[PDB]
C-alpha cells in the first residue's frame, strides 16, 4: 500500500508540487519597456529576493548579523533599496501563465523595479501567452542556482524566441493599435497641406511634419539613398527620388540598412508588416529584426495617439437602399409562401427556396453597404473632383486587420444574416435589424440562443483539447535526438498537395529546411542541382522555383536508421533558430505540445473544367477508341493532370470508369471548356465490342424476374 | 407624484403605457413560507397535511390510539436584530394537541380512557424574516427555488445510439413523489420489458401474472379478433373490410359470385370500394391463408377434454383438422399485421419463463433480494405495499392531476396509490406510439419542469422526521405498559428539531447570501437551481439540457446566467413570472376581445400558452386597443410569424417581461450581442458599494423599485410627520387620522451604522429627510448601501474620451486621471471579523487578562486594564489584537495565544463583542455594551411614557379647569403638584382618582416592560459545549483605487486600471476641462456592444442639460426663467408617458427640485421601448453641443490639437470586487505542512505557486534540465537541501550540491525491503 498506488508514492510524489520564491499578481500594459524586460513591483521583488538581500547586505557589511538584516529589511532603508536595485541588474526572472499552452507560456525577463502592485508586461509577447488584461493574472518565479540563471539568459529569453516551435512564422507581430497606427501613417490622400514639394531627405520630412507646415500624408518627390548587401556582404548605396508620402518617409527613419525601400512604399497593413518582419529577420539577423521591431512599436503607439481615431454613431452608415431590399424580399417570400398554400410545392422545396432567397438578399445587402462606405470620400483637388479610399475610422478598423472582419461590419451595417435554431435547422425570417438600429425580443431571444451554444461548444472543445494533448505528450515524450546522421539513403518523395482546382499549398513551404535524399537533376540528365544531402533553405528554395523541380525525395523521420532516437540529418533545421537541429534537444516533447495547442478552434461533379489554359495529360490509365470516337476509359483508378507551359502539374483530377471524355492526350484546352462528362448518380457499364446479346448462366425466374414493357425496348431484368 | 419622488424626477423615455405595474419582486419567498405555516382548517398544502398524513398512530393492535387536534406557533423569544447581534437561530416553538386514548381490551372496543396532553412542545421551527431570508447562526441564508422533473408518466424515445442500426426503441417511465419508480423498455426484438426501479430488464407480462390476468384475458384485452367460421365445410372467415388497410393480398379474394380481389394484387383503393358498398361480411377462404396464422384462446376439445392448441400458438394443419373434426363453429385467431400491429406481448409471453402468479412473484422476490428462498406471504406482501399501500406510494394531487392528463381521462382526482387500470392504460398507450400513433414527450418543456419552493421541502423533511418519531412512539407504545405513562415521557423532540435544523443549516440548496450588491441580494432570492436533492448533477447533464427552449419566453431569463462551468444551469427567473397552485410557471397576457385589447390580465401556464396565438408587446395601438397593421407578428407553437388582427387571443404585458432585473437594469440592451450583456449583467451583481453613491445618469426606472423591494431601505410603516432627526434614529409622529385609538404612541425607526456584511463591505444607512417634512406611508426615509433617495446607485458617471493614448490603453485595459483618487470617488470601506476563544480545557481554562508575559509595554499601551483594545484605535499587522494566556501544568503563564492581527491588514478596530453563556465572572466590556443597549431601552421607554403622561396631564388639566377654574396659581408651581391637589367633592373627584390610578397602571407596565428587557439583554447566548466566552473584533480599513484594479461598465467592458495620470495630461476641450477616462475604441468591432456609445452620447446631453442649469441658477435670475428651462427640457417631443407641469408647488419644491438636478438630469430609457437617435440629438442640440456628439479636444501634455474629434461623454462605471491587494502575493520562504513538507496552499498562509505537470513539459520542450532539477529537489520537498540553500545564498555565493534524492534513496530502502534485490550499478 504505501508503495503501490495514487496516495503511496509515485503517482503523487513526483507529480505537480509547490515550490518556493514564486509569486502571482495581475498584468498590465507598460509601453515603455524594452522587448527583453518586465516591470515588477518593488514590493514583490523585495519579498522575493530576501534572501539575496541579506547576503549581499551582509557582504557589503552593512549588517554584522542576520537578524540586523532582518531588521533593516523591515524598516526599509534607502540602503535596502541600493542593494536591491543592485543585485537585480542582470537576474532574469520566469514568467507563467496558468495554462501554459506551448513552450513560450513560460519565458524569462530582466525586471524594472516600478511602483504599484500590479506585474507590468511588455505588449508584443502578449500574443505568445494568450494573455489578455480583463483580470487574467501570472506567476512569476526565481531561478536560484547559477546554472538555472545562464539558461534563463541563453535558452529562453524573450528575444532568443521570435520565430514558434510549431511553424517558422514569427511570433511577435504587431498586433492592433500598432498596426492600425501603421496604417494611418502609411496612407495617402489626393490632396492636402504641402501637395508635391521636393524635399532632400526624410529630416525636413520630419521639420514639416512636426512643424505642421505638411500634413503626415501627402505625395511628395523625395530623394533617399537605400542601401543594398549585393556583393559578399557588403553595402552600396544607391540613391534616386521616390514619388512617396511624408509619413512613409518617417517610418523610413527606423528602417534598417539592408532593406529595400519598396517595402514601406506600400499601404502597410498587418500582412505587410509581418512579411516585413520576416524579410528583415532572414536577410540581417536577429539583433536588427529586434530593434527594428521595438522601433516599430514606439512609432506606431506614438502616431495612432497622434491620429485621434475614434468611433461615432454616424461612423457607421445605414446603407441607403436596405430597405428597398427588403421589402423586396418580403414580397418575393410572400408569393413563394401564398403560391404553396395551393399546394404546387412541398413544404421542404418551400423552406429551400425561402432560405436561398433570403441569404442572396443578405449577400446583396452586404455589398451594397461595403460599396456605400469602402470607397466613399469623393474629395476634391484643385479642379475637378475625384475620388478615393475613404477614412472612416471604423474601415481603418476593418481594413488595417487591428479588429473585427468584414463579417462583423456586416453585423453592425448590415442584416445579420440566418440564424440556426437548436435542432441546427435554419429559421426561415432572418433577424433584419442590426445592432445600431434595435432588436425586437424574438431576434434578441434568437441570438441568445446562438450564443449560448457557442460559449458550451467553446467549454466541451477546451475539455477535449487538453485531454488529447495530454495523451500525446504522455507518449511521445522519450523520443530523443541522440545522433548526427545515420547515413541512410531512404526517403520520402515530397510533391505539392494539390487538391482539385489549383495549388492549395506550394512546394517551397513544404520542402523549406529538409535535407534532400538525393541530388535532384534539371530536365535534362547530368544537370545536378543540389549536391548530395543539403539543408534546403530560403535560397535553394528559390533556386528550385526559377527552374521546375516537381517532386523531391527528402529524408524523413520515420526512415530514419538510427537507433533509439532520430539523427539530425533525417529532422532537418526548423526550431526557433534557422540552423541545423542541435544534438539533444528532446522534440518529441515540442512536436506533441505544437500540434496539440493550436486545437481548439476547430468546429453533383457532373464535368470537370481546366482553369487555366494548360495542356492534358491521363496518368495511370488503358483506353480503347470506340467507333463513337472517344477514349473510353476502362480503368477504375484513372488520374487526369494538366501541365503548364513549363512544366508543371497545376490541376489533377479523379476521372472514374465510364465518364465520357472529349479531349485525349496533347491537346491544349482553352481556359473553363468542358473536357469530360459522366453522369453523377450513375455509374454505365460500358461495352468494347458489337453483336448479340447472348444469355449465358441467365435463366429466366430463379434468380432474375422478367418485368419486360412493350416493342419500344423497355424492360425490368435486374441482376441482384 | 410622491414625495421623494416630488424631491427628484427623473426624465422618462418610453412610448407604450404601463397597463401592469411590477409586483412585489420578492413574492416568491414570502409567499412560500406562508403556504408552509398557513393555519388552515380543510387539509390542504401546509404542516397540517404532514400531521394528518402520519397520524393516527394505532398500537401494534394493542388498542391504544394516538389522535392530533391542531398546533400552535410560539411567538419568538428573539426579536431579528437582537438575533444577529447575540448569535442565535432566529425561530418560533411549535406545539401540537394530541389525545391518547385507551379502548376495552378483550372486549368489544370502547372509549375507556381518554387523556389530553397538556400542549406538549415539540421543537422549534426556524422563522422567515420580513424580507424572506433566513437567519440560522447568525448568518443570513437563502434556500434557493428548485426546478426538477414533475411526477407522472413520460413517453421517451432515447433514439440514435440504439445499436447504430435506427431501431428506435421507445419507453414509458411512470415516476412518483414518494414510491418506488416504475419503467417499461423494448429491444431490438420488439419485446416490451420491465425493469423495476434501476435493475435488469424482465418480460412485462410477469406483473401481469401478479394481477391475477391469465394469458387468454390479456390477449382478449390486447389483440383484435379475426373470426373464423366453418359452415358445412372449409374454412370461411368473417371479414371487415376497413382492417385490410395496407395489404398485399395473400389469397383469391372472391365474394358474392364474384372474383374481387386476385390472388396476388394487393387490395387497391377501386376493389376496397367495390367491396364496402357490396356489403361483404364472410368470404371462404383458401386452407393455405389460414395454414400461417395463430390462435388466440386455448382451445380444448370440449367433447373428450384433450388439450389440443394453447394460447397463443402457431397453426399447423394437423391442428386445423383436429379442431375442425372436433366441432368448433368459432374461431378467434390473432391480426399480425407485420406492418402495423405486431406480436408485441405474443412474443413476449413466450420469452417470458414464469407460467403461474405465484412463480411470477418468485422471480420478482427473487430480483429484489436475491439468495434467500423466497416464501408465498412474503412476496405477497411486498407487492402490496409496493404499489397499492397508502403509507409508501404516493404520487401526489400534482402527480395525479399529470397522469390523468396525460393519457387523456377526464377525472383530474385520483388515489394516491397506483391502481391497476392505470398500468394497463400506460400499457396500452405504449404499444399505440409503438405502432406511431402518438409523440414522444421533450423532457426540456416547462410544462413537464416544475418548482419545488421552500416550503415544500420543508414540509418534506418534517414529514420525515414525524414519521421517524410516529416509528418511536408505534414500538414505545406496543411494548411498554398503556395506562401508566403520561404522553410526554414518551415523545422525543430531539431527531426532529436535527433533521429540520440539518436542512436549513448543512444543504446544497441553502446557501451564504451574496451580500455586497442590493442587485445581488434580489437577484439571490428569485434563484432557480437545477441542482440539489433530486436534481441533476452538473457533469452528466447533456448541452441539450441547457439550451433554451421557446418554452422560456416570459418566464426565466435567458441572459443571466453564471459563464462557469455549469452555465444554464441556473437561469434565474423572471419578471413577472409566478407560480402555479400545483407549483408549474405562469406569466401574465392581456385577454385580447376580438377587436380591442383590453384591460383584464390573465396569468397562463406553458400547455395553455402552447395552443394560442400570442401577439407581441411592441405592437402599436391607438386609443381603443385596435392593432395598426393588418398582420402583425406572433407566435403560436414557439415560432414567430404573420397572423390576422382578428386571430389573437392574448398578448404580452410589456416588453420588460422577457427579461430577469439584473438584465432590465442595462440600458440600451437592444444593441448588445447576448454574450456581452450575459457577462455585463453576471458583473454588475459584483460592484461594491462606494462612499456616497448618487444616480445612474442612464437608467431604466427599475432602480427605485429594487432599491424599494429590498430591505436595505428604511421604509415608512405609518405616515405622519418627521419629530426628530439624528444619524442614527428617525422618529416620527404619526397623523391623527391613521392614528390608532388604543395605545398607539409615535413611530420609532432605529438605523444600523457600519456593520460587517457577507462580503466584508460596510452596511451604512444615511437618513434623507430634514426636521419637520412630512412623510406619506410608503417612502422612502433613510438610504441604504449604495443607494440615493430611493435609486439604485451601484457605481459613479465618470467623462470618458474614446481615443488610444500611447498604448497605455492597448488592450481592453483602461487609464485613469488623477482627479478621481484625489476628490476619492472610487474609495471603499471593507470590515474584517476576528474571533478570540476562550474554552475550558482540562488542564485548566485559558485567561483573557492583560497580563500577558514578556510583551513590552508598547503592545499593552493600546490595551485597556481588561485586556480589549480601545475603540478607534490604529492597529497593524502583527499586533496584538487581545490578550490571552493558556495554562501550563504539570507555570500558567511564560508563553502567550493571544490573537494577533493578521500580516499586512490594517485598520481601526471599530466595535467589540462579548459572548459568556455561562455568564461567570462577566467582563469590563460586557458591562459597557450592556449599558449602551440598556440606555437606548431607556430613552425609547421613556420617550413614549412621557407622550403618554403629556397627554393625561392634559386631560387632567381640562377636569380641574372644571367644578372651579384654577389658571393662575396652577400653571407656575410644577406639574407634579397637582395630583396632592384637591378640588370639590363631585363626579371630578372620582374622575380624578381613575386618572392617578391609570398614571400609576403606566408606571407599573412601564417598570415590567424595563425589567423584561433587561432581563433579554442578561441572559447568557447559549454557547457550544466546553468553550467559556469569545470576543469579536472588527477593523475597518479604507481601500483606495490604485493600479491594478478591475473596473467594468455595464454593457460587458472591462478593464484593469493600468496608470493614474496627472491633470495636465489628460487631454482637454477648449473650454479646459480634462477628461476622466481614456477608452480604448478597439473594443467595439469586434466586440459588437454598441449600447456603450448611445449611453456616451445620451450622457453628455444630460450632463451638458445639468450644467446649464447649474450655470443659470448660480447667477440666480429668477423663478421664470428656472420653470420655463425646466419645462421646456422635461417635454422634449411627444409621445412620451411623463406628463409633469408645474402644478406642483409654485417656489420650494422646484428650488429643491433644481439644486437635485442641477448634476445631470437623470434620462430613463427602458430596455426595449427605449430612447432613439434622433431623441438623443434633440436634447444635444438643446444643450448647444454638437449633434454629431464628439468634440475636438487638445492634448494637455504636448498641447498640438488632434486631428479628427474624438467622442466623449458620461458612462456610468462600476468598479469590481476584483481588488488589486487581494490578488497580490509572493513568498520567498515560509510555514511548510506536516505530513508531506510541502509548502502549505493558499493566501491566508503564505503559500506557493502550483507547478502543475504541463509546466513541467513546456520546461521539457527547452532543454532546462536544471531548473527542474531545483524545482523538484531545492525549491520544495528536500529538507536538507533547503536549509543548505539558503545557507549558500546567505554566504553570498550561488551554487548547490548535486546527487540523489533522499526520497529517491528512501525508495530505494523501501523496495530492499521486499525480496526484491534492487542494486546500484556502477561502471
Ligand atoms: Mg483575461
Ligand atoms: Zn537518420
Amino acid at each position: 500500500d504505501m508503495i503501490k498506488g495514487k496516495q503511496g508514492r509515485f503517482r503523487q510524489n513526483l507529480l505537480g508540487k509547490r515550490v518556493d520564491y514564486s509569486g502571482r499578481s495581475v498584468i498590465t500594459v507598460g509601453p515603455y519597456l524594452r522587448l527583453h524586460q518586465c516591470g515588477l513591483p518593488k514590493k514583490m521583488a523585495l519579498e522575493l529576493f530576501k534572501p539575496f538581500i541579506y547576503g549581499k547586505l551582509e557582504l557589503r557589511g552593512l549588517a554584522t548579523t542576520i537578524k540586523a538584516a532582518k531588521k533593516m529589511v523591515e524598516r526599509e532603508e534607502a540602503v535596502v533599496w541600493d542593494i536591491l536595485d543592485e543585485v537585480i541588474r542582470e537576474h532574469p526572472v520566469l514568467l507563467n501563465r496558468a495554462p501554459t499552452l506551448h513552450r513560450l507560456g513560460i519565458q524569462a525577463f530582466e525586471p524594472v523595479l516600478i511602483e504599484g502592485k500590479a506585474i507590468q508586461l511588455h505588449p508584443l509577447v502578449c500574443a505568445a501567452y494568450n494573455a489578455d488584461f480583463d483580470g487574467d493574472q501570472m506567476a512569476v518565479h526565481v531561478p536560484l542556482t547559477l546554472e538555472a540563471q545562464l539558461e534563463a539568459r541563453a535558452l529562453m529569453m524573450s528575444t532568443n524566441n521570435i520565430l514558434s516551435p510549431a511553424n517558422g512564422e514569427p511570433i511577435i507581430v504587431p498586433s492592433q493599435d500598432v498596426v492600425l497606427g501603421l496604417y494611418y501613417m502609411t496612407r495617402d490622400c489626393v490632396n492636402a497641406k504641402g501637395e508635391g514639394m521636393v524635399l532632400t531627405g526624410p529630416k525636413e520630412a520630419e521639420r514639416l511634419y512636426r512643424s505642421g507646415l505638411a500634413s503626415l500624408h501627402a505625395r511628395v518627390k523625395v530623394r533617399i539613398t537605400e542601401y543594398e548587401k549585393d556583393a559578399n556582404g557588403e553595402l552600396v548605396a544607391k540613391t534616386s527620388l521616390k514619388d512617396t508620402t511624408v509619413g512613409r518617409a518617417i517610418l523610413w527613419m527606423i528602417v534598417p540598412k539592408g532593406l529595400p525601400y519598396s517595402i514601406v512604399n506600400q499601404a502597410l497593413g498587418k500582412k505587410a508588416i509581418s512579411k516585413m518582419l520576416n524579410t528583415c529577420y532572414r536577410i540581417l539577423g536577429l539583433k536588427p529584426t529586434v530593434i527594428f521591431a521595438d522601433q516599430i512599436m514606439y512609432t506606431g503607439f506614438a502616431y495612432a495617439a497622434r491620429s485621434g481615431a475614434s468611433v461615432g454613431i454616424d461612423d457607421m452608415v445605414i446603407p441607403e437602399k436596405k430597405h428597398e431590399i427588403i421589402s423586396e424580399a418580403e414580397a418575393e417570400v410572400a408569393e413563394i409562401q401564398e403560391q404553396f398554400q395551393s399546394g404546387l410545392v412541398t413544404a421542404g422545396e418551400r423552406y429551400n427556396k425561402v432560405i436561398d432567397i433570403w441569404a442572396a438578399a443578405n449577400d446583396r445587402v452586404s455589398k451594397a453597404m461595403m460599396d456605400n462606405l469602402q470607397t466613399e470620400t469623393v474629395i476634391n483637388r484643385d479642379g475637378q473632383e475625384e475620388k478615393q479610399v475613404s477614412f472612416n475610422s471604423i474601415y481603418m478598423m476593418a481594413d488595417s486587420g487591428a479588429r473585427g472582419s468584414a463579417a462583423q461590419i456586416r453585423q453592425l451595417a448590415g442584416m445579420r444574416g440566418l440564424m440556426a435554431k437548436p435542432d441546427g435547422s435554419i429559421i426561415e425570417t432572418p433577424i433584419t435589424a442590426n445592432f445600431r438600429e434595435g432588436l425586437n425580443v424574438l431576434q434578441y431571444f434568437i441570438s441568445t440562443h446562438g450564443a449560448r451554444k457557442g460559449l458550451a461548444d467553446t467549454a466541451l472543445k477546451t475539455a477535449n483539447s487538453g485531454y488529447l494533448t495530454r495523451r500525446l505528450v504522455d507518449v511521445a515524450q522519450d523520443l530523443v535526438v541522440t545522433e548526427d546522421d545515420c547515413g541512410t539513403h531512404e526517403g520520402i518523395m515530397m510533391t505539392p498537395v494539390i487538391e482539385g482546382g489549383d495549388v492549395k499549398e506550394p512546394l517551397r513551404d513544404r520542402v523549406l529546411g529538409r535535407v534532400t535524399a538525393e541530388d535532384v537533376l534539371k530536365p535534362g540528365t547530368a544537370d545536378i542541382l543540389v549536391p548530395r544531402n543539403t539543408l534546403l533553405h530560403e535560397q535553394w528554395c528559390d533556386l528550385l522555383e526559377e527552374n521546375s523541380v516537381d517532386a523531391v525525395k527528402v529524408r524523413s523521420v520515420v526512415s530514419c536508421d538510427t537507433d533509439f532516437g532520430v539523427c539530425a540529418h533525417c529532422y532537418g533545421r526548423d526550431l526557433a533558430r534557422g540552423h541545423i537541429i542541435n544534438k539533444g534537444e528532446a522534440i518529441g516533447v515540442i512536436a506533441a505540445q505544437s500540434i496539440g495547442e493550436p486545437g481548439t478552434q476547430l468546429t453533383a461533379e457532373s464535368s470537370i473544367q481546366v482553369k487555366n489554359k494548360g495542356s492534358i495529360k491521363l496518368s495511370n490509365v488503358k483506353s480503347v477508341v470506340n467507333s463513337s470516337g472517344k477514349l473510353v476509359i476502362t480503368s477504375r483508378n484513372t488520374e487526369l493532370k494538366l501541365i503548364d507551359e513549363f512544366g508543371r502539374t497545376k490541376e489533377s483530377y479523379k476521372v472514374p470508369y465510364g465518364a465520357v471524355l472529349a479531349k485525349g492526350d496533347g491537346e491544349q484546352v482553352a481556359g473553363g471548356e468542358t473536357v469530360a462528362n459522366w453522369d453523377p448518380h450513375t455509374m454505365p457499364v460500358i461495352t468494347e465490342v458489337s453483336g448479340f446479346v447472348r444469355f449465358t448462366d441467365m435463366i429466366d425466374g430463379q434468380t432474375i424476374t422478367r418485368q419486360t414493357d412493350e416493342l419500344t425496348g423497355l424492360s425490368s431484368l435486374v441482376v441482384l | 407624484y410622491s414625495y421623494t419622488e416630488k424631491k427628484r424626477i427623473r426624465k422618462d423615455f418610453g412610448k407604450r403605457p404601463q397597463v401592469l405595474d411590477v409586483p412585489y419582486l420578492l413574492s416568491i419567498q414570502l409567499d412560500s413560507f406562508q403556504k408552509f405555516i398557513e393555519q388552515d382548517p380543510e387539509g390542504q398544502y401546509g404542516l397540517e397535511a404532514a400531521f394528518r398524513s402520519v397520524f393516527p398512530i394505532q398500537s401494534y393492535s394493542g388498542n391504544s390510539e394516538l389522535q392530533y387536534v391542531s398546533y400552535r406557533l410560539g411567538e419568538p423569544v428573539f426579536d431579528v436584530q437582537e438575533c444577529q447581534i447575540r448569535g442565535v437561530t432566529y425561530s418560533a416553538p411549535l406545539r401540537v394537541k394530541l389525545r391518547l386514548v385507551i379502548y376495552e381490551r378483550e372486549a368489544p372496543e370502547g372509549t375507556v380512557k381518554d387523556i389530553k396532553e397538556q400542549e406538549v412542545y415539540m421543537g422549534e421551527i426556524p422563522l422567515m424574516t420580513d424580507n424572506g431570508t433566513f437567519v440560522i447562526n447568525g448568518t443570513e441564508r437563502v434556500i434557493v427555488s428548485q426546478l426538477h422533473r414533475s411526477p407522472g408518466v413520460f413517453f421517451d424515445s432515447d433514439k440514435g445510439k440504439t445499436h447504430s442500426s435506427g431501431k428506435v426503441l421507445y419507453n414509458a417511465r411512470i415516476i412518483p413523489y414518494r414510491g418506488s419508480w416504475l419503467d417499461f423498455e423494448f429491444d431490438p426484438k420488439d419485446n416490451l420489458f420491465v425493469r423495476i426501479d434501476r435493475r435488469r430488464k424482465l418480460p412485462a407480462t410477469i406483473i401481469l401474472r401478479a394481477l391475477n390476468y391469465t394469458t387468454e384475458q390479456i390477449l382478449d384485452l390486447f389483440f383484435e379478433k379475426v373470426i373464423f367460421e366453418i359452415r358445412d365445410n372449409k374454412l370461411q372467415m368473417e371479414l371487415v373490410p376497413e382492417r385490410l388497410r395496407g395489404e398485399t393480398a395473400s389469397f383469391d379474394i372472391e365474394a358474392n359470385g364474384k372474383v374481387y380481389v386476385e390472388k396476388g394484387r394487393r387490395i387497391t383503393a377501386r376493389h376496397i370500394r367495390q367491396l364496402e358498398k357490396d356489403d361483404v361480411k364472410l368470404i371462404e377462404v383458401p386452407v393455405e391463408y389460414i395454414a400461417g396464422k395463430v390462435v388466440a384462446k386455448d382451445y380444448i376439445d370440449e367433447s373428450t377434454g384433450e388439450l389440443i392448441c394453447a394460447a397463443n400458438m402457431e397453426l399447423s394443419l394437423d391442428l386445423l383438422a383436429k379442431l375442425s373434426q372436433s366441432g368448433h363453429k368459432r374461431i378467434e385467431t390473432l391480426f399480425t399485421n407485420d406492418l402495423d400491429h405486431g406480436p408485441y406481448i405474443s412474443e413476449t409471453l413466450r420469452v417470458d419463463p414464469t407460467n403461474d402468479r405465484l412463480s411470477a412473484l418468485v422471480e420478482i422476490y427473487r430480483m429484489m433480494r436475491p439468495g434467500e428462498p423466497p416464501t408465498r406471504e412474503a412476496a405477497e406482501s411486498l407487492f402490496e405495499n409496493l404499489f397499492f399501500s397508502e403509507d409508501r406510494y404516493d404520487l401526489s394531487a400534482v402527480g395525479r392531476m399529470k397522469f390523468n392528463r396525460s393519457l387523456l381521462r377526464e377525472e383530474i382526482e385520483g388515489s394516491g396509490i397506483l391502481s391497476k387500470d392505470d398500468i394497463i392504460d400506460v400499457m396500452k398507450k405504449l404499444i399505440d406510439i409503438r405502432n406511431g400513433k402518438g409523440e414522444v414527450d421533450d423532457i426540456d418543456h416547462l410544462g413537464n419542469r416544475r418548482i419545488r419552493s421552500v416550503g415544500e421541502m420543508a414540509e418534506n423533511q418534517f414529514r420525515v422526521g414525524l414519521v421517524r418519531v410516529e416509528r418511536a412512539v408505534k414500538e414505545r407504545l406496543s411494548l411498554g405498559d398503556l395506562d401508566t405513562l403520561m404522553p410526554q415521557d414518551m415523545i422525543n423532540a430531539k431527531p426532529i428539531s436535527a433533521a429540520v435544523k440539518e436542512f436549513f443549516g448543512s444543504s446544497q440548496l441553502s446557501q451564504f447570501m451574496d451580500q455586497n450588491n442590493p442587485l445581488s441580494e434580489i437577484t439571490h432570492k428569485r434563484r432557480i437551481s437545477a441542482l440539489g436533492p433530486g436534481g441533476l448533477t452538473r457533469e452528466r447533464a447533456g448541452f441539450e439540457v441547457r439550451d433554451v427552449h421557446p418554452t422560456h419566453y416570459g418566464r426565466v431569463c435567458p441572459i443571466e446566467t453564471p459563464e462557469g462551468p455549469n452555465i444554464g444551469l441556473i437561469n434565474s427567473l423572471s419578471v413577472y413570472a409566478q407560480t402555479n397552485e400545483y407549483g408549474f410557471l405562469e406569466t401574465p397576457y392581456r385577454k385580447v376581445t376580438d377587436g380591442v385589447v383590453t384591460d383584464e390580465i390573465h396569468y397562463l401556464s406553458a400547455i395553455e400558452e402552447g395552443n394560442y396565438v400570442i401577439a407581441q408587446a411592441n405592437s402599436n395601438l391607438d386609443e381603443e386597443g385596435h392593432f395598426v397593421e393588418d398582420l402583425v407578428t406572433c407566435r403560436s407553437k414557439g415560432e414567430s410569424s404573420l397572423f390576422s388582427r382578428d386571430q389573437v387571443d392574448y398578448m404580452d404585458v410589456s416588453t420588460q417581461q422577457v427579461v430577469s432585473v439584473g438584465a432590465s437594469l442595462i440600458p440600451f440592451l437592444e444593441h448588445d450581442d447576448a454574450n456581452r450583456a450575459l457577462m455585463g449583467a453576471n458583473m454588475q451583481r459584483q460592484a461594491v458599494p462606494t462612499l456616497r453613491a448618487d444616480k445612474p445618469l442612464v437608467g431604466t426606472g427599475m432602480e427605485r423599485a429594487v432599491a424599494v423591494d429590498s430591505g436595505v431601505t428604511a421604509v415608512a410603516k405609518r405616515g405622519g410627520v418627521v419629530q426628530y432627526v439624528d444619524a442614527s434614529r428617525i422618529v416620527i409622529k404619526v397623523n391623527e387620522d391613521e392614528m390608532y385609538p388604543g395605545e398607539a404612541g409615535i413611530d420609532i425607526y432605529n438605523l444600523t451604522k457600519y456593520t460587517r456584511s457577507n462580503q466584508n463591505t460596510c452596511i451604512n444607512q444615511m437618513p434623507c429627510v430634514s426636521l419637520g417634512e412630512p412623510v406619506e406611508r410608503g417612502d422612502v426615509l433613510a438610504d441604504g448601501p449604495s443607494t440615493d433617495l430611493g435609486e439604485l446607485a451601484l457605481g459613479q458617471n465618470m467623462r470618458v474620451a474614446f481615443m488610444p493614448w500611447n498604448g497605455y490603453n492597448f488592450e481592453d485595459s483602461i487609464l485613469v486621471s488623477e482627479r478621481v483618487v484625489q476628490e476619492d470617488r472610487f474609495t471603499t470601506i471593507h470590515i474584517q471579523e476576528l474571533a478570540c476563544v476562550s474554552r475550558d480545557t482540562k488542564l485548566g481554562p485559558e485567561e483573557i487578562t492583560a497580563d500577558i508575559p514578556n510583551v513590552g509595554e508598547a503592545a499593552l499601551s493600546k490595551l485597556d486594564e481588561s485586556g480589549i483594545v480601545y475603540i478607534g484605535a490604529e492597529v497593524t499587522g502583527g499586533d496584538i489584537l487581545v490578550g490571552k494566556v493558556t495554562p501550563k501544568g504539570e507555570a500558567s503563564d511564560v508563553k502567550d495565544s493571544s490573537l494577533r492581527v493578521p500580516n499586512g491588514v490594517s485598520g481601526t478596530v471599530i466595535d467589540v463583542q462579548v459572548f459568556t453563556r455561562d455568564g461567570v465572572e462577566k467582563d469590563k466590556r460586557a458591562l459597557e455594551i450592556e449599558e449602551m443597549q440598556l440606555k437606548q431601552a431607556k430613552k425609547d421607554l421613556s420617550e413614549e411614557l412621557q407622550i403618554l403622561e403629556a397627554g393625561l396631564f392634559s386631560r387632567i388639566r381640562a377636569v380641574l379647569v372644571a367644578g372651579g377654574v384654577e389658571a393662575e396659581k396652577l400653571d407656575k408651581l410644577p406639574r407634579d403638584r397637582w395630583l396632592e391637589l384637591g378640588l370639590t367633592d363631585e363626579e371630578k373627584q372620582n374622575q380624578l382618582e381613575q386618572l392617578a390610578e391609570q398614571y400609576d397602571e403606566l408606571k407599573h407596565e412601564f417598570e415590567k416592560k424595563l425589567e423584561a428587557k433587561r432581563r433579554k439583554i442578561t441572559q447568557g447566548d447559549d454557547l457550544a459545549p466546553g468553550v467559556l466566552k469569545i470576543v469579536k473584533v472588527y477593523l475597518a480599513v479604507k481601500r483606495r483605487i490604485q493600479p491594478g484594479d478591475k473596473m467594468a461598465g455595464r454593457h460587458g467592458n472591462k478593464g484593469v486600471i493600468s496608470k493614474i495620470n496627472p491633470i495636465e495630461d489628460m487631454p482637454y476641450d477648449e473650454n479646459g476641462t480634462p477628461v476622466d477616462i481614456v477608452l480604448n475604441p478597439l473594443g467595439v468591432p469586434s466586440r459588437m456592444n454598441i449600447g456603450q456609445i448611445l449611453e456616451t452620447h445620451l450622457g453628455m446631453a444630460a450632463k451638458g442639460i445639468g450644467d446649464k442649469i447649474n450655470a443659470m441658477l448660480k447667477q440666480q435670475q429668477e423663478v421664470a426663467k428656472l420653470r420655463e428651462f425646466i419645462q421646456r427640457a422635461y417635454d422634449l417631443g411627444a409621445d412620451v408617458r411623463q406628463k409633469v407641469d408645474l402644478s406642483t408647488f409654485s417656489d420650494e419644491e422646484v428650488m429643491r427640485l433644481a439644486e437635485n438636478l442641477r448634476k445631470g438630469m437623470p434620462i430613463a430609457t427602458p430596455v426595449f421601448d427605449g430612447a432613439k437617435e434622433a431623441e438623443i440629438k434633440e436634447l444635444l442640440k438643446l444643450g448647444d453641443l454638437p449633434t454629431s456628439g464628439q468634440i475636438r479636444l487638445y492634448d494637455g501634455r504636448t498641447g498640438e490639437q488632434f486631428e479628427r474629434p474624438v467622442t466623449v461623454g458620461y458612462m456610468y462605471m462600476l468598479k469590481l470586487n476584483h481588488l488589486v491587494d487581494d490578488k497580490m502575493h509572493a513568498r520567498s520562504t515560509g510555514s511548510y505542512s506536516l505530513v508531506t513538507q510541502q509548502p502549505l496552499g493558499g493566501k491566508a498562509q503564505f503559500g506557493g505557486q502550483r507547478f502543475g505537470e504541463m509546466e513541467v513539459w513546456a520546461l521539457e520542450a527547452y532543454g532546462a534540465a536544471y531548473t527542474l532539477q531545483e524545482m523538484l529537489t531545492v525549491k520544495s520537498d528536500d529538507v536538507n537541501g533547503r536549509t543548505k540553500m539558503y545557507k549558500n545564498i546567505v554566504d553570498g555565493n550561488h551554487q548547490m550540491e548535486p546527487g540523489m534524492p533522499e526520497s529517491f534513496n528512501v525508495l530505494l530502502k523501501e523496495i530492499r525491503s521486499l525480496g526484491i534485490n534492487i542494486e546500484l550499478e556502477d561502471e
